[PDB]
This record gives structure tokens, C-alpha cells and sequence, in this order.
């Protein structure tokens, strides 16, 4: 991008980069109108307040006890899981996971190995066992060690999937029944790497549990996380942190100056 | 026949009225590359294509054609499923077989490994799953339990365990269990993870295998064409999988990895069982991209 020269080619250079970022048709076109409409010639400055002020529509607090967290298969819902583990530990808290993906091999003894790693307890049932009441029994074993958080990991599960987007429903209502104020945080783990699905993903699982956070995973690699800017416009819903790597250190609050810095690299 | 709402207006409104002005052309590949840049289609291969079918139509003499709409429309159909392969295509098996699941984290490698496991049994092959994958936590008890479930023997990788000593365990079990098919699903790496993409040259060298499997999610965005460029050119992609096209993304992403490395897209996952793998059909890809 030619930051200074002749502003229809700074436009165009523009789209492309937004384009091969993975911001998608529409949202691309939005900001370059939005852009050309200011009358602004200052394109950088006004390309970026317009792209930093969309990504918020600094240690992150959770709002209560319980996270749920919520994607498709291989986003990367189990480490960062592990990674919000040692996040919080960090800052001296309490925590306690549940493996509630009892449905994929070796979906709840994965959790555990980062439970063993990271000294953090691991609520676990045999493979097949109800994630619903596993989750409740969960809640009422934080509540009952006076625990400061428990994570919820989940199954990956398509979108798509009528059925067990109906499964997660019943995830969230067990915590509630167990206590009654949870969970405040429903977390979206979405891959870096995705394209325009991404936007479809986060929609249905808002519709289905309604987020309160997204986090994205796979910063590290090529990929610029585009798809969150359609996603935050569209949903409003705040980017929590990033991960940028397979270690638990490895996750970082969401920086959107930073990551807009990034994305137009 | 409905495309995508994108598509559909795009031809749609050409269609009935007579010979349509070079503008009128010129709109509607601009939208046929927005349309395939919507489906993932990485933006240069989505702008190549388009220039592909611009020059193929202009030797139909569009521009002279009552039914542009039907000229246009069946230049990007035929190329883009020529362009995805053409027929469906399987791998050819030698009397052995090694073969090698590469790609990014969280892809499908371990799951598709078994799957084909499956598959090849059914078959009457008689193959063995290596767990080469020592890195991500509860790897290799992952790929046990699903050799469990289709009743094909497992070997784990130990801690540490050199290239040379895996090559000769694994042939030692393939031989001692005349097992033809043996199927080594590696770790999920980035493709500019210098040192892990050079981990797996190396296992490559020693192993030898005859098939290098990349297993490319569907969702996958643009960087597709980069991410199929390096595990080419760093270790060499003999062929495709397109894994969880059972969502709904539109699967673009296939025609970036083949675009750049002309390789096959053998097989297509669609679920997360053991029976959820089909032959790749590149009309089918074709007709689910144009949002038929
Ligand atoms: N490079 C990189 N890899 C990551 C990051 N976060 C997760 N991963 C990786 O992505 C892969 C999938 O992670 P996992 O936590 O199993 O994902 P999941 O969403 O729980 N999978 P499933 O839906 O099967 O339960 C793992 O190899 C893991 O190490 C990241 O920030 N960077
Ligand atoms: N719906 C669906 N899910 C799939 C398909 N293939 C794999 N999966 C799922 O996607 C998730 C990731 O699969 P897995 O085999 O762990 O991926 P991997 O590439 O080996 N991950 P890593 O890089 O960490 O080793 C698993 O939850 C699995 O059940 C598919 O075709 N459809
Ligand atoms: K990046
Ligand atoms: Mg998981
Ligand atoms: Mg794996």
C-alpha cells in the first residue's frame, strides 16, 4: 500500500490487502465507501481509526465463575483452554476445567495432560457420558472448593448441526441450573486460518448460546484473522484474546491497534 | 438451475436480451471473481480463472451470442470443474503402500488417517496407522482409540524416537502382520514453521513414502495458496483431502492448493465418523462453489 500517493491507487492497493486479510466482500466495500465518502485525504490514519474503532464496539476480566466455550472441530477450543488456565492462575486465581467433550477420542484425556501440566484440576466421566451433567456436576464442585473459574470446553461441532447445536443449548442450561447466574462468559474459538465460514460460524453460535467474547486462535501463522472484522461489525460481540502458539504462554489479551497494524502489514 | 445469489444476478440479468455491450461482459466477470473471492478462492487464482474464462468465452464469440448468459455460464462451469480435476480420481496402490497426512493444525489428519484406514480394509488391504504425532498432548492414545474402533493395528511413535528407528519398527511390524497400506499422520505445523517443516522433510527422506497427503479444512481462507505452496515445495504433496464438508463453507480453498500444486483431490471428509470419507467429485465441488 502506497500510504501518500494518488488515492485511487491507494484505494485499490487497500482492497487488495483487506481482501487477501480475509475481510470479505462486503466489509471491504463498506470501509472503502465509508472511506471515500469522509472526503478524507489523510487515507491511512482514517483507514485505521475507521478499522481500530469497529474492532472495540489490559488484563481481561471474566464477568462470573463460569466460561463456556463454544466452536467448530479443530478451532483450538481445548489448548487455548489450557491456555486461559495459566492466564489466570498468573494473576493468583482459582481454576478448574471441565472436559465436557466426551464424544471425540481422547477429547477429555487431552484436557487432562494440560491439567496435570498446569496443576489445575480436571473434572472428567468415561467417554459417552451426558456432557449436560457432567458440566452441572462441574459448577456445583467449583462452587463447593470456592473456586474463582471454571472452563467449559465442549465438543467440536459443526454449525451446520442442528442437533448438537441443540446439545450445546443444554450445556449452558445445566451450568444455569447449577448456578443460577452462569455462565456470564460464552467464549467463540475461531481459527485465524478461516475465511467467509467464520462469519456464518459465529452467527449461528451467537443465535444458539449467545457470545459474550470471541477468541482467535492461530495469529501466529500467515493468516491476518480477517473475518473478525465482519464478525465484530455484524455481532458487536468484543475480541478477548488472541493465541499465537501450541504453548500455554502462549495467548495474548486482544490488542486491536495492534492487530489492525497487523492485518494492513 | 440456481446459483448463488450473486451469480444468479450476475446472469440473471443478461439473460433475453439479445447481444450485450463489452461493458456488460466486463460486469459480469467482475462479479464471477467477487462470487469466487466470496468462496474463498484465493484473490489472484480468483483473478487468473477469471481471465481464463474472459479469453475462452471471447473464442465462443460471446460478443456475438444471443444467449451470452448460456456461453457465460457454461465457460465458468466447465472450467472450474476442469480446473478441480475433471473425474473423480483415487490413488493407485502399489503391493506396498506408505503414506504421509500433512497439513495445518486442527485440519482432520488424525481423523482421516483412520478414515482411510477404513475405507482400504473394506477393500481388502491390510493396512497399519502410525501415530507420529509426539507433540500435541494425548496424540497418539487419540489414534489408538480410533484404530480400536476400525479394527486396525496402531504403532506409537515413542518420545524422541529418531526417523530411522520408526522406519525400522514399522517395517518390522508390516512385516511380521503383512500390512500394505501403512498411513502416518504427523502433527498439525504452520508452513512457515521452519524447523517443524523441516522435521518432516526429513521423515519423509527416511520413510520414503509414496503418497504425501495434504488435508486441507474446507473453511480454509486465503491462505490456502501459500499454505499448498510450502508443504510443496518444502516436502512435496502428492495429493489432497478436503475434510468437513459436511459445514457449509463453500470450499474455494481447493482450487488455490490445486491451482499451485496441479496435485489431485482424492478424497472428500464428510463427517466426523470413520465412515465419513467419499471420492472427490470435482463437478461437485464445482456446482457447490457456483451455489448450485
Ligand atoms: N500454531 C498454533 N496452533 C494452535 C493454537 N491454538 C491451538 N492450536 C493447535 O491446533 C490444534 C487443534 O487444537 P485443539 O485444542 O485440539 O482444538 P479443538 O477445537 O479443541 N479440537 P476438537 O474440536 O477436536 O475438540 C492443536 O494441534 C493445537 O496445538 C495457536 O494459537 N497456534
Ligand atoms: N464434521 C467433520 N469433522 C471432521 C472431519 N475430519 C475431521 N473432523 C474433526 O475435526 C477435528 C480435528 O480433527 P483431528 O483429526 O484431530 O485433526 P488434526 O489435523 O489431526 N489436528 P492436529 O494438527 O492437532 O494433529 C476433530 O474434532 C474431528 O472429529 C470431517 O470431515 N467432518
Ligand atoms: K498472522
Ligand atoms: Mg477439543
Ligand atoms: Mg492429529
Amino acid at each position: 500500500i502506497p500510504w501518500g500517493g494518488n488515492l485511487e491507487e491507494v484505494l485499490e492497493e487497500l482492497e487488495m490487502a483487506l481482501l487477501a486479510a480475509d475481510v470479505g466482500l462486503s466489509a471491504t466495500e463498506e470501509i472503502l465507501q465509508e472511506v471515500r465518502a469522509s472526503g478524507r485525504k489523510d487515507l491511512k490514519e482514517a483507514v485505521k481509526e475507521k478499522l481500530v474503532g469497529m474492532l472495540e464496539p489490559k488484563p481481561v476480566e471474566p464477568k462470573g465463575r463460569v466460561v463456556l466455550v463454544v466452536g467448530v472441530n479443530g478451532v483450538g477450543k481445548t489448548t487455548t483452554i489450557a491456555k486461559l488456565g495459566r492466564y489466570y492462575q498468573n494473576l493468583g486465581k482459582k481454576v478448574m476445567f471441565c472436559a465436557g467433550d466426551t464424544f471425540r477420542a481422547a477429547g477429555g484425556t487431552q484436557l487432562s495432560e494440560w491439567g496435570k501440566r498446569l496443576s489445575i484440576p480436571v473434572i472428567q466421566g468415561p467417554e459417552g457420558t451426558d456432557p449436560a451433567a457432567l458440566a452441572y456436576d462441574a459448577v456445583q464442585a467449583m462452587k463447593a472448593r470456592g473456586y474463582d473459574l471454571l472452563f467449559v470446553d465442549t465438543a467440536g461441532r459443526l454449525h451446520t448441526k442442528h442437533n448438537l447445536m441443540e446439545e450445546l443449548k443444554k450445556v449452558k442450561r445445566a451450568i444455569a441450573k447449577a448456578d443460577p447466574e452462569e455462565p456470564k462468559e460464552v467464549w467463540l474459538v475461531l481459527d485465524a486460518v478461516t475465511g467467509q465460514n467464520g462469519l456464518e460460524q459465529a452467527k449461528k453460535f451467537h443465535e444458539a448460546v449467545g457470545l459474550t467474547g470471541v477468541i482467535v486462535t492461530k495469529l501466529d501463522g500467515t493468516a491476518k484473522g480477517g473475518v473478525l472484522i465482519p464478525i465484530v461489525r455484524t455481532l458487536k460481540v468484543p475480541i478477548k484474546f488472541v493465541g499465537v502458539g501450541e504453548g500455554p504462554d502462549d495467548l495474548q489479551p486482544f490488542d486491536p491497534e495492534a492487530f489492525v497494524e497487523a492485518l494492513l502489514e | 438451475q440456481q446459483l448463488s445469489a450473486r451469480l444468479q444476478e450476475a446472469i440473471g440479468r443478461l439473460r433475453g436480451r439479445g447481444r450485450i455491450t463489452e461493458e456488460d461482459l466486463k460486469a459480469t466477470l467482475r462479479e464471477i471473481r467477487r462470487a469466487l473471492m466470496d468462496a474463498d478462492v484465493n484473490l489472484e487464482v480468483a483473478r487468473d480463472f477469471v481471465e481464463r474464462v474472459r479469453e475462452e468465452a471471447l473464442g465462443k464469440q460471446v460478443l456475438e451470442s444471443l444467449t451470452p448468459a448460456e456461453v457465460i455460464l457454461a465457460t465458468v462451469y466447465e472450467a472450474l470443474k476442469e480446473a478441480l480435476g475433471g473425474e473423480a480420481r483415487l490413488p493407485v496402490l502399489k503391493d506396498r503402500n506408505l503414506w504421509f497426512l500433512v497439513g495445518l493444525q486442527g485440519s482432520g489428519k488424525t481423523t482421516t488417517a483412520a478414515k482411510l484406514a477404513l475405507y482400504y480394509k473394506g477393500k481388502g488391504r491390510r493396512p497399519l496407522l502410525v501415530a507420529a504425532d509426539t507433540q500435541r498432548p494425548a496424540a497418539r492414545e487419540q489414534l489408538r482409540l480410533l484404530g480400536e474402533k476400525v479394527g486396525v493395528p496402531v504403532l506409537e511413535v515413542m518420545d524422541g524416537e529418531s526417523p530411522e528407528s520408526i522406519r525400522r519398527r514399522v517395517e518390522e511390524k508390516a512385516r511380521l502382520e503383512a500390512r500394505d497400506l501403512i498411513l502416518v499422520d504427523t502433527a498439525g505445523r504452520l508452513q512457515i514453521d521452519e524447523p517443524l517443516m523441516g522435521e518432516l522433510a526429513r521423515l519423509k527422506e527416511v520413510l520414503g513414502p509414496d503418497e504425501v497427503l495434504l488435508v486441507l479444512d474446507a473453511m480454509t481462507g486465503q491462505e490456502a495458496l501459500s499454505v499448498a505452496r510450502a508443504f510443496d515445495e518444502k516436502v512435496g504433496v502428492t495429493g489432497l483431502v478436503l475434510t468437513k464438508l459436511d459445514g457449509d463453507a463453500r470450499g474455494g480453498a481447493a482450487l488455490s492448493a490445486r491451482h499451485v500444486t496441479g496435485k489431485p483431490i482424492y478424497f472428500a471428509g464428510v463427517s466426523e465418523k470413520p465412515e465419513g470419507l467419499e471420492p472427490f467429485y470435482p463437478e461437485r465441488l464445482a456446482g457447490r462453489i457456483l451455489g448450485m
